[PDB]
RNA sequence: CACGAAUGGCGUAAUGAUGGCCAGGCUGUCUCCACCCGAGACUCAGUGAAAUUGAACUCGCUGUGAAGAUGCAGUGUACCC
RNA sequence: CCUGCUUCCAGGAAAAGCCUCUAAGCAUCAGGUAACAUCAAAUCGUACCCCAAACCGACACAGGUGGUCAGGUAGAGAAUA
RNA sequence: GCACCGAAGCUGCGGCAGCGACGCUUAUGCGUUGUUGGGUAGGGGAGCGUUCUGUAAGCCUGCGAAGGUGUGCUGUGAGGCAUGCUGGAGGUAUCAGAAGUGCGAAUGCUGACAUAAGUAACGAUAAAGCGGGUGAAAAGCCCGCUCGCCGGAAGACCAAGGGUUCCUGUCCAACGUUAAUCGGGGCAGGGUGAGUCGACCCCUAAGGCGAGGCCGAAAGGCGUAGUCGAUGGGAAACAGGUUAA
RNA sequence: ACCGACUAAUGUUGAAAAAUUAGCGGAUGACUUGUGGCUGGGGGUGAAAGGCCAAUCAAACCGGGAGAUAGCUGGUUCUCCC
RNA sequence: GGUUAAGCGACUAAGCGUACACGGUGGAUGCCCUGGCAGUCAGAGGCGAUGAAGGACGUGCUAAUCUGCGAUAAGCGUCGGUAAGGUGAUAUGAACCGUUAUAACCGGCGAUUUCCGAAUGGGGAAACCCAGUGUGUUUCGACACACUAUCAUUAACUGAAUCCAUAGGUUAAUGAGGCGAACCGGGGGAACUGAAACAUCUAAGUACCCCGAGGAAAAGAAAUCAACCGAGAUUCCCCCAGUAGCGGCGAGCGAACGGGGAGCAGCCCAGAGCCUGAAUCAGUGUGUGUGUUAGUGGAAGCGUCUGGAAAGGCGCGCGAUACAGGGUGACAGCCCCGUACACAAAAAUGCACAUGCUGUGAGCUCGAUGAGUAGGGCGGGACACGUGGUAUCCUGUCUGAAUAUGGGGGGACCAUCCUCCAAGGCUAAAUACUCCUGACUGACCGAUAGUGAACCAGUACCGUGAGGGAAAGGCGAAAAGAACCCCGGCGAGGGGAGUGAAAAAGAACCUGAAACCGUGUACGUACAAGCAGUGGGAGCACGCUUAGGCGUGUGACUGCGUACCUUUUGUAUAAUGGGUCAGCGACUUAUAUUCUGUAGCAAGGUUAACCGAAUAGGGGAGCCGAAGGGAAACCGAGUCUUAACUGGGCGUU
């Protein structure tokens, strides 16, 4: 049957990508936390 | 401990023990039920009890003549070997040597002799009196101590 | 091994109501 | 001061398994099982130290009895004799003599019969 | 006992994988099950799981007993796998 | 062909490219039109799977996955053999 | 009515401990001696051992430390001492001092290993047979001849998504629910050629962002000019050949 | 074709965390479908079932207050003496 | 002796059990520590449009990854320092480079510094698409480079409705923007919970969101306290005291006066005249000193024994202002690196002073003295203080003075007295904190511990995402990491050989426990029924002993005999929990208070902070006790009760 993950990069980037993340005070805090955590992929982009 | 506060798995349903926080002392990594903190072990010791002890200590050092009091004690130059010899001649290895006013050379010698230390009159502490096999003390220091203890 | 993924359900499921 | 533990632990454990040597299966392999086996063995012993003195007395009394009957007299009468046989006291085990020295026994039976006359 | 008029009453052609009842046909649904063809089950070869599990040298009966006993009492039966 | 034609009500995107019109502006100029000649057209994608063993399903999983093409005999048929 | 059996009760022999008294003798301990010593909740008393500080520049230790495994002895016990083997570098009396100080249970936590068991199962009942190659080995790979199955697909081209799975050599440990010489598996090398296909690009829908601006305790909200956004509009190549790809 | 899910059997450590087979309903419409957009948690959306909002729903998920509180259940580790 | 008969009778083990021996599995224990943990003392407290934090892509003789670096790409220049060896790591090899000064390495200052990211020329699905304008070509097209965001301030030029004037528009100069551990001030601000329920109250102005700043922040120079004596800004510490008070007078909350300490500091504006740039502050250049960022010198041990190896034992010397520490084939003052100690800076810098330049005002005379404020009404909020008899403070709302003969406060309120001067500001120290730099310390951990991370870990993995988040350390002294031979499929794996102290240290490598699985031997086991042991007990095998019913192993037969925990009136229970092993896993810590023990001293005992020659000594602020009774005034070995006690209550030993 049709399951929950129906991949699509356009939507991926638009919803979770760097710039999207960057477009909101909290989206930025998202990055900030991940940087402080020393994460290797801030936001799974190209 | 470092982890989120998410419940690891459902209260009821899984065949599993209850489980609440992944930081639980019962669980593996992360725990310690009564983790210690930096702490202060300093005790009080009454004024009159401290003095009371020094007296019992001196008044026992004589009774084993481990206290040999002398008019003046000092070495002629800042050289350990000198002091080593004085002690040799005085028949001594392990010694406290409480000087009257304390001088440069007597201190720099003995800094490197291990079983021997040299203190001024105020520097007298209880463990040391007992620590060394013999306490020397100049007759000049004796009078200082005489009063310090009343 | 690599070998390390357990997503154990919920009981399993079917039946039971055991008269009330 | 953190305490390693666990060197003293296997000391305690092996101390028990050793006592379990000989027991069947888990009773001699598996501590948790052994510690029980080891205890109950102890329990029976403490009991059976008292039983031992019971079991042997009735062992003795059993064979005292046949020998008495063998010399034509029940155990009942026979102990009563020796009792009445001008005081005189003598263990029921020591009536050992019933197996190893049958004349001595018969001899004891007579002495007993006499008091009963 | 205890319908009732737009928390609608009474009717109604047509429609309904809607509820109840009947009949013809039909038949292995049944009387009552037989045979057959295929896939497993069985044997050999290869690979190789699972839940459960205080420990096991893990029988029947009548009785006892935290009151429904493989494990207690009594007794019957039973070569080992 | 057909974004046609007929008919009906529920009345059926936008903007640019394209054509034309001129304003400010340029009037020999510049531009505009045509013929011929010539030069430019960069950069990035291009393998392979794609109703599946290559994607979503933890698996070389009887499931889910939009578009395109469509032969013969019988047949109304993209049914069915 | 007299026997006798019968209990961890009574007695006898040896032993321990508390409280008594009496005698030996009092920084007490003996000898008697009378007596007391089931025990959950729980109160009191006394201890073993572990880690770490001092004592310790001492002491033990390559002529073998710790740990592991046996053995003997010893204590009322927690234990201790000794030593064989293993081990191959540390260990620490004594008296004090301080606690991450003792585990069988918590459907406790982590790891390892059992069990059922060499049992179920090996994923569509479209189906295989033989010959010949290769090979250590062929039911499964290669070639061939039959046989069977799909054929609005189980053929063919893509988008989306994947991201080297493509092709060629090489290997078969692990992956393949079996074997495997074979593979979408390992290793190495190769392979994607555009004015015209597509993206970029021009154009905008939904909608997003939004200089100023209006609004809001702060964060921010809405929106004009604009500026972005294809699922739609916008110039142009066809038939054939060739690469292992 | 495509979209549905009325019956049955199978399956229930499945081939499958919701399917297979045989039958069944709709099939020019309140139809069905690809791409993309908007709606956010006492809030959304709902031809209405408390349905759905990522295998989660009478208040989603992630982190935090946080060691919430638990007059309840469980467990609670060496020895000897009174 | 044969035949027959009756009686009794071992050796069997498909398999199983126990014991022991040798293994497998597995990774506990111990030993180890370039990793962690908690601190002390100092340094530093910021980075950023001169493009940060953080990334993408590159970069080598180089396929990957790490580090470094940026198309000048493990690097370039220069100044110092050092130098015999170097070209970062996994990581050999290649090709090189250097040895007395341009090898490398360390430090100071420079240079280069792709793309994304505040990202700033526009856009955008981050690391990409596209421009306007300027420049740029003895092959002056198209590409390459530079600049062009927004806001603020200032200036200039422009300039509507509207003529003036504004708004609007272009340019320009400056500054801002983003990131970052805590400490700090400010705007907002929960609920669980506690009250054994719950509204008031609590948790608590906490958690959290937000804004802002500094090296510290804030606070601060009395419209303050006191009580008729006096003190003299703010801040912090110890007292005062769990007192006075607040309080569904519940739960709880909880001061001040005064005292002892740390540190101490005071100034401007509300203004004009003269004199004028005179004090001072910051920004800045120089100088100097002093710290910093590389460095230099740095004492003294040999003999022998055991051993694979000496640092160990034993002997005899030697240095010590150096016996801190690390390393080296086992434990080294004298082998190495250091340590004490003494020295050193070409350059750049922190800090002090000294000045130069800029900006700034000093000084005397005479003035001035903070109104939509104080106060009030309404509503809230703050003060320990819940509206209470509630002073005081703040203000959303409506009001609204006096002005030195004036005004504030002294906890309702009034008088008198006393005391202070609101409605403008600045101000150092004692105080807080540690992303980070340096050095040092620990009755802190030692691989299930300690950071989640001793390891290429915020990784692999899981999730659309926020976000969650592992496992995994040890051959040896030295790789001397096993040439060569044999079985095998030019396999896997193994046996020899060889290295080594050890190969039983062989890389699946120190130690190598336990569950669990085998091979070997002894004994038992195929007529027997159950917690599997225990008391008895033959036989067998083995040792003994000189026998002597003895040790060890097994255990026919036999008496008795229903595991453990928990929970219960009571459990074999067919009631709970446990498949097994190993490791971990639960009464702690701080501060108050009271009792016991013990110690000191004694009608006295003891200090807190703080000073400090730093466990001493100083400091008696203070706390407890020596007197009680009464609500209290007050009285006092008594006092309270009452007019008063023959009394009575609490006290006097
Ligand atoms: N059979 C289930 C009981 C059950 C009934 N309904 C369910 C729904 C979901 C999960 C479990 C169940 C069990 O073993 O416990
Ligand atoms: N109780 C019924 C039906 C049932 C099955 N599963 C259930 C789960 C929940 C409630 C009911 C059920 C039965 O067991 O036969
Ligand atoms: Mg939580
Ligand atoms: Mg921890
Ligand atoms: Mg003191
Ligand atoms: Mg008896
Ligand atoms: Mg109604
Ligand atoms: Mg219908
Ligand atoms: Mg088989
Ligand atoms: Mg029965
Ligand atoms: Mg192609
Ligand atoms: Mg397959
Ligand atoms: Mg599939
Ligand atoms: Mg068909
Ligand atoms: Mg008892
Ligand atoms: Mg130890
Ligand atoms: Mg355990
Ligand atoms: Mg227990
Ligand atoms: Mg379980
Ligand atoms: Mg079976
Ligand atoms: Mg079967
Ligand atoms: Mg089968
Ligand atoms: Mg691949
Ligand atoms: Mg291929
Ligand atoms: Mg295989
Ligand atoms: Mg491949
Ligand atoms: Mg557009
Ligand atoms: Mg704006
Ligand atoms: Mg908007
Ligand atoms: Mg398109
Ligand atoms: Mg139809
Ligand atoms: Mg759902
Ligand atoms: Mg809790
Ligand atoms: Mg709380
Ligand atoms: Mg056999
Ligand atoms: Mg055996
Ligand atoms: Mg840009
Ligand atoms: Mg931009
Ligand atoms: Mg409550
Ligand atoms: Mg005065
Ligand atoms: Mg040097
Ligand atoms: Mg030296
Ligand atoms: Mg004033
Ligand atoms: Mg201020
Ligand atoms: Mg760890
Ligand atoms: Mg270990
Ligand atoms: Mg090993
Ligand atoms: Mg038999
Ligand atoms: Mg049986
Ligand atoms: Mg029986
Ligand atoms: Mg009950
Ligand atoms: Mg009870
Ligand atoms: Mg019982
Ligand atoms: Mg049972
Ligand atoms: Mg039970």
């Amino acid at each position: 049957m049709k399951r929950t993950f129906q991949p699509s990069v356009l939507k991926r980037n638009r919803s979770h990508g760097f710039r999207a993340r960057m477009a909101t005070k909290n989206g930025r805090q998202v990055l900030a936390r991940r940087r402080a955590k020393g994460r290797a992929r801030l936001t799974v982009s190209k | 401990v470092t982890g989120s506060g998410k419940k690891p798995w459902r209260q009821k349903g899984t065949g599993r023990a209850r489980s609440g926080s992944i930081k639980s002392p019962i669980w593996r990594s992360g725990g310690v039920t009564f983790a210690a903190r930096p702490q202060d072990h300093s005790q009080k010791v009454n004024k009159k009890m401290y003095r009371g002890a020094l007296k019992s200590i001196l008044s026992e050092l004589v009774r084993q003549d481990r206290l040999i009091v002398v008019e003046k004690f000092s070495v002629e130059a800042p050289k350990t070997k000198l002091l080593a010899q004085k002690l040799k001649d005085m028949a001594l290895e392990d010694v406290l040597i409480i000087t009257g006013e304390l001088d440069e050379n007597l201190f720099l010698a003995a800094r490197n002799l291990h079983k021997v230390d040299v203190r001024d009159a105020t520097g007298i502490d209880p463990v040391s009196l007992i620590a060394f096999d013999k306490v020397v003390m100049t007759a000049d220091a004796v009078k200082q101590v005489e009063e310090m203890l009343a | 091994h690599i070998c390390v993924t357990s997503k154990w359900f919920n009981i399993d499921n079917k039946i039971v109501d055991h008269r009330p | 001061a953190r305490v390693k533990r666990g060197v003293i632990a296997r000391a305690r454990h092996k101390k028990i398994l050793k006592q379990a040597k000989g027991y069947y299966g888990a009773r001699s392999r598996v501590y948790r099982v052994a510690f029980q086996a080891v205890i109950k063995a102890g329990q029976y012993a403490y009991r059976d130290r008292r039983q031992r003195k019971r079991q042997f007395r009735q062992l003795w009394i059993a064979r005292i009895n046949a020998a008495a009957r063998q010399n034509g007299i029940s155990y009942s009468k026979f102990i009563n004799g020796l009792k009445k046989a001008s005081v005189e006291i003598d263990r029921k085990i020591l009536a050992d003599i019933a197996v190893f020295d049958k004349v001595a026994f018969t001899a004891l039976v007579e002495k007993a019969k006499a008091a009963l006359a």
